[PDB]
C-alpha cells in the first residue's frame, strides 16, 4: 500500500519541473534542494552517486 | 509555569563530518517544536564559503572543450562548486591554479592564499590525459549563506554579466545533511517526555557543536524585539 | 448540487484544500480532501477487550 | 529490489532494507498529499456516446 | 445531530419509542429535568377532564448493553407545542432527529503510517471536547444465600478487612450514593458462614501472635470487578418478607 | 552573522477576542521556522485560569438532578469550564454563587472575590424554571496551563476525598485558534525576505499582544540550555 505508492511517486518523474538538469554533489544534495523547495521530486538531473 | 530546561548531554562525534547530539530532557511536543525549526535554519541559514566565479584561459564559456582533458568545463565547475574552502580574514578571495603533464589535478596544486585553508587537498578538481597539455584558471570564492544558483542570481542580481564569466551553483551553506530523531526519555514519573538526537553531517569548516550553538544563537537574537 | 451549494459557503469546488502539517509548518506537497464525516463510536471499546 | 538484497548482501542487511523502504514509503506516501476527491474519479469524454 | 443526513433520522429516533413526543399540543406549563408538564390547548382538551398531559421523562439508568440512557427537554419553559411533536430527546437523538455518532473536520491523507491499514489518527482535540467520550453503566449485584452451614447478611463488620475499604461503605454495608469505586473495593459487604476450619499451624500462630480472631463467618462481599472504575447513580435493595432490615434500607 | 532582526511593525486588533500581528522584516526561511515553533507554543504551553473543582448542595454526583433547573449537572459543568476567570494575586479560589427564583443563572450573580474578574458577567451558566428553585454552590478555580481533565487527576496526589466535589476539565490554555501566514517583505535589494501575520483567536482574558510576548519569553527560557551548556 502506501509504502509501495510512496516510493512510485519518488521515483516516477515528470518534464523540467523546477531544477531541471540541475547538477548535484550527492544524494544528499537532493535531499537538500527538495525540502528546501527548489526541485521537484520529478526533476530529471545529472547526479553524482557512487 | 513549570518550565522544564534541557541540557546538552552527550556529543557522539563518529566522525569529523558527522557527529550525534542526544539531548534530554524534552517536554513532549517540543521534540519536533526544536528539532524542525531548528533544521531548517541549520540547512538554509548557517553561512560557508564556496565557489562564485572562474576565469580559464583559451575559454569563452562553461559549455566548450579543453584538449588534453577528460571532463567537460562544466564537470569542473562542478568540482569546484563542492571544494572544501575556508577564507580566514576576507569574504572574497581569487584563487589561481596552474598545473601540467599527466596527473589528476587535485586542490593541492592550488597556489593556497595566506589566509585560505583547503580542507581536502586530495579532492578532484580535473583530470589531465595528454602530458603536453597544460591547464590555467582564476577560482573566484566567496563567503554568503544557504544556496544561491546562478538562476536564483539572475532572478535577482541583473546588473554586469558579460560572456565567459561561468557562474558555479556556490553551496554556501555548510551543513549537508541534518535529520532529528525524536525518542521517548523515560522520568521516575515523567515518561511522557522526549529527547531529540540531531544527526548532523558538516563539511568540517564548521565544527558540528559550534554550528548548533549558531542556530540557536541566531534565534534568540529575534527574539530581542519581543521584549523578554 | 454539492458544487453548487460548496460556491454558496465559499468553499472549493474541488474539495480539496491546502494543508499544512502542524510538526513541521511547511505546506504538503500537494492538496488533501478535507470535509465534514459523521463517524461513530462502536461498541468495540479496548477497555473491555485487552 | 528485496530478493536481490537477500541473494546479494544477506539476511541482515535485507532487514533494514526492507524497514527502511517502508518508512520512506509511508512518509514520501504522506508527503504527496495523496487523497480522493471525486475529480479524481475521470469518467471518459465520450460514455454517452458509447452507450 | 448528523449534519450529512438522509431525512429518515427524525422518523427512527420518534418511532423507536425512546423520546417523549406530544400527546397533545399546546403549552408547556413546566419545564424539568425528571419531567414535563404541558397544558393542553381548548380545541383538543377533552370536556370532561382538565386535560394537563404527565411525562416523568426516563433518567440516567442502565442498558442492556451497560451504556447510559437518558431523556433531556428539548423544549423551552412556556413554549407552544403543536400536537405530536417531540417534547424530550433520547439517548441518541437531537431535536428529535436521530444522533448516533458525531461529525467532525475529517482529511484524507496518510501520515506517517498511522493510517496504515485502516488506521485512524483523531485530534487531542476531539478528546478535549470530550466528544466521544461515551458513559457506562454496569450493574453488580450481592447475594445473600441460605447455606447448609446458615444464613448468610449484609452488614459492615467484615473479617481481614482495612478500614480503607469501608471508608465507602456506610454502617448497613453498601456503598454511598455518588461514591466513585476502584477494582478492589467493595459496594456491598457480605459475609457468609465458615465450618469446621482446620487453622494451619502458621495461621493459628500468626492468629495468636498479631490476634484479631475471626468469628464463625466467610467472606464474599460484592468487589468491583479488577479492572472497572466509575461513579455509584444508584443502589436497589430486594429483600425476602421477614427477617429485620439494615440501617440504610 | 550578518543579524537581521525583525520588529513588532502592526497589530490590527479587530476584535478582543481576533487580533492579527503583522512581523517584518524576517530573513526567508525563518518565516515558517517561528512561525509553527510558536504556534506549538502558543496552543499547548500557554497559561490562564480555568475551573477546577465545584461543589453544589444537595448534590453528590455530576449525573443528578436539580429540580427547578433544566440543564443536567454536567451541562451546569461545561458552562462552568468555559466560564472567563481572571485570578489576579492567587492561583487558586473558591467563588460562591447563590441564586434562587425565575432567572437565566449569569456569571454576574457569582460574589466576585477582590482580586478575581469575571470577564463575561452576562456568561450562561444555568437556567432556574420554578421561583421557588434555588441554587448555591462554590466554584474553585485554579491557574494551569493546557488541558488537565479530570481522568488525569483523579489518579495523582487525591488526600482528602470530600463525598460532594465534582472534578470538570478546566480548559487552561486560553489560545482556541492560532494560525500564521507568510507574505513575502520587499526590500530595495531584499525580495525573498517574508512577513509573518499571526492570527490569534482567544477566548477573554488573555491579551493578543501579551501572550505573543509570553510565549516567545517561554522559547528563550528552553534556548538558555543551548546557549550555555554548548
Amino acid at each position: 500500500q502506501d509504502v509501495v505508492l510512496g516510493l512510485y511517486y519518488m521515483t516516477r518523474d515528470c518534464v523540467n519541473a523546477k531544477g531541471e538538469g540541475m547538477v548535484l554533489t550527492g544524494p544528499k544534495e537532493a535531499e537538500r534542494l527538495y525540502r528546501s523547495g527548489l526541485a521537484s521530486l520529478h526533476a530529471r538531473v545529472k547526479v553524482r552517486i557512487t | 509555569t513549570e518550565f522544564l530546561k534541557p541540557r546538552l548531554v552527550d556529543i557522539e562525534q563518529v566522525s569529523s563530518t558527522h557527529a550525534k547530539v542526544t539531548l534530554e530532557p524534552l517536554e513532549r511536543g517540543f521534540g519536533h517544536t526544536l528539532g524542525n525549526a531548528l533544521r531548517r535554519i541549520l540547512l538554509s541559514s548557517m553561512p560557508g564559503c564556496a565557489v562564485t566565479e572562474v576565469e580559464i584561459d583559451g575559454v569563452l564559456h562553461e559549455y566548450s572543450t579543453k584538449e588534453g582533458v577528460q571532463e567537460d568545463i562544466l564537470e569542473i565547475l562542478l568540482n569546484l562548486k563542492g571544494l572544501a574552502v575556508r577564507v580566514q580574514g576576507k569574504d572574497e578571495v581569487i584563487l589561481t591554479l596552474n598545473k601540467s603533464g599527466i596527473g589528476p589535478v587535485t586542490a593541492a596544486d592550488i597556489t593556497h592564499d595566506g589566509d585560505v585553508e583547503i580542507v581536502k587537498p586530495q579532492h578532484v578538481i580535473c583530470h589531465l590525459t595528454d602530458e603536453n597539455a597544460s591547464i590555467s584558471m582564476r577560482i573566484k570564492v566567496q563567503r554568503g549563506r544557504g544556496y544561491v544558483p546562478a538562476s536564483t542570481r539572475i532572478h535577482s542580481e541583473e546588473d554586469e554579466r558579460p560572456i565567459g564569466r561561468l557562474l558555479v551553483d556556490a553551496c554556501y551553506s555548510p551543513v549537508e545533511r541534518i535529520a532529528y530523531n525524536v525518542e521517548a526519555a523515560r522520568v521516575e514519573q515523567r515518561t511522557d517526555l522526549d529527547k531529540l538526537v540531531i544527526e548532523m553531517e558538516t563539511n568540517g569548516t564548521i565544527d558540528p557543536e559550534e554550528a548548533i550553538r549558531r542556530a540557536a544563537t541566531i534565534l534568540a537574537e529575534q527574539l530581542e524585539a519581543f521584549v523578554d | 448540487e454539492i458544487k453548487e451549494l460548496l460556491k454558496l459557503g465559499d468553499l472549493p469546488t474541488s474539495g480539496q484544500i491546502r494543508l499544512y502539517d502542524g510538526r513541521t509548518g511547511e505546506q504538503f506537497e500537494r492538496p488533501v480532501t478535507v470535509g465534514y464525516m459523521y463517524m461513530l463510536k462502536l461498541n468495540h471499546l479496548v477497555d473491555d477487550k485487552m | 529490489m528485496l530478493n536481490t538484497c537477500y541473494r546479494i548482501l544477506g539476511l541482515k542487511p535485507t532487514v533494514i532494507f526492507a524497514d527502511q523502504i517502508m518508512y520512506t514509503g509511508f512518509a514520501y506516501a504522506a508527503r504527496s498529499g495523496a487523497s480522493v476527491g471525486i475529480d479524481d474519479m475521470v469518467i471518459p469524454e465520450k460514455k454517452h456516446e458509447i452507450i | 445531530k448528523p449534519l450529512v443526513g438522509t431525512g429518515m433520522e427524525r422518523a427512527v429516533a420518534v418511532d423507536s419509542g425512546v423520546t417523549a413526543v406530544a400527546k397533545r399540543g399546546g403549552v408547556v406549563q413546566y419545564v424539568d429535568a425528571s419531567r414535563i408538564v404541558i397544558k393542553v390547548n381548548e380545541d383538543e382538551m377533552y370536556p370532561g377532564e382538565a386535560g394537563i398531559d404527565i411525562y416523568n421523562l426516563t433518567k440516567y439508568t442502565r442498558s442492556n448493553q451497560n451504556t447510559c440512557i437518558n431523556q433531556m427537554p428539548c423544549v423551552s419553559l412556556g413554549e407552544p407545542v403543536e400536537r405530536g411533536d417531540v417534547l424530550a430527546d433520547g439517548p441518541s437523538t437531537d431535536l428529535g432527529e436521530l444522533a448516533l455518532g458525531q461529525n467532525m473536520r475529517v482529511a484524507f491523507m496518510p501520515w506517517n503510517g498511522y493510517n496504515f491499514e485502516d488506521s485512524i489518527l483523531v485530534s487531542e482535540r476531539v478528546v478535549q471536547e470530550d466528544r466521544f467520550t461515551t458513559i457506562h453503566i454496569q450493574e453488580l449485584a450481592c447475594v445473600s444465600r441460605d447455606t447448609k452451614l446458615g444464613p448468610e447478611e449484609i452488614t459492615a463488620d467484615i473479617p481481614n478487612v482495612g478500614e480503607a475499604a469501608l471508608s465507602k461503605l456506610d454502617e448497613s454495608g453498601i456503598v454511598y450514593i455518588g461514591a466513585e469505586v476502584t477494582g478492589g473495593d467493595i459496594l456491598v459487604g457480605k459475609v457468609t458462614p465458615k465450618g469446621e476450619t482446620q487453622l494451619t499451624p502458621e495461621e493459628k500462630l500468626l492468629r495468636a501472635i498479631f490476634g484479631e480472631k475471626a468469628s464463625d463467618v466467610k467472606d464474599s462481599s460484592l468487589r468491583v470487578p479488577n479492572g472497572v472504575s466509575g461513579t455509584v447513580i444508584d443502589v436497589q435493595v430486594f429483600t425476602r418478607d421477614g427477617v429485620e432490615k439494615d440501617k440504610r434500607a
